[PDB]
């Protein structure tokens, strides 16, 4: 019931000396952009 | 480096990622489409 | 909890559904969100 608030998004936690930011980001946007969390959310929502 | 900040609707891409970066995004949006009823 | 076990070294690459808050951005570094939610209210369903 109700509306939504505060509404933020999740994310990965990670470190301020970690290498690892852009082939993660780029990993998030080839997922997002090739429809594959398309197809996480269709194997995860809606399932009635 | 003609510029410093660019404000505006620029969604984020993998294309444009490489050579600029970019904030966190305060709005969401997405790729639509729109059809009349009658 | 997570962010403690983090900065402690125990753990490096956080992977889990975490909200972003000022605070804890201030310390740990966030990608890309996954999916745009907020906050509601749960109810018990009601008999008629
Ligand atoms: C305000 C808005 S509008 C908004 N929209 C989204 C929608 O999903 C994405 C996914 C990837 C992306 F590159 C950009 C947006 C997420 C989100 O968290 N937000 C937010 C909170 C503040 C930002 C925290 O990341
Ligand atoms: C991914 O591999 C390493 C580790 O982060 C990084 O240095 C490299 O630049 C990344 N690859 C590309 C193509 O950016």
């Amino acid at each position: 019931t109700g509306e939504l608030f505060f509404r933020s998004g999740f994310g990965i936690g990670m470190r301020k000396d970690s290498p690892w930011k852009q082939n993660v980001s780029l990993s998030i946007l080839k997922s997002h952009e090739n429809g594959f969390m398309e197809d996480l959310d269709k194997t995860w929502v809606r399932y009635q | 480096q003609r510029a410093v900040m660019a404000v505006g609707s620029l969604t984020i891409n993998e294309e444009r990622s490489e050579v600029v970066d970019f904030s966190v995004p305060f709005v969401e949006t997405g790729i639509s489409v729109m059809v009349s009823r009658s | 909890g997570m962010m403690g076990e983090l900065l402690s070294g125990q753990a490096d690459m956080i992977v889990a559904p975490l909200t972003i808050n000022n605070e804890r951005a201030q310390y740990i570094e966030f990608s890309k969100p996954f999916k745009y939610q907020g906050l509601t209210i749960l109810v018990k369903k009601e008999i008629p």
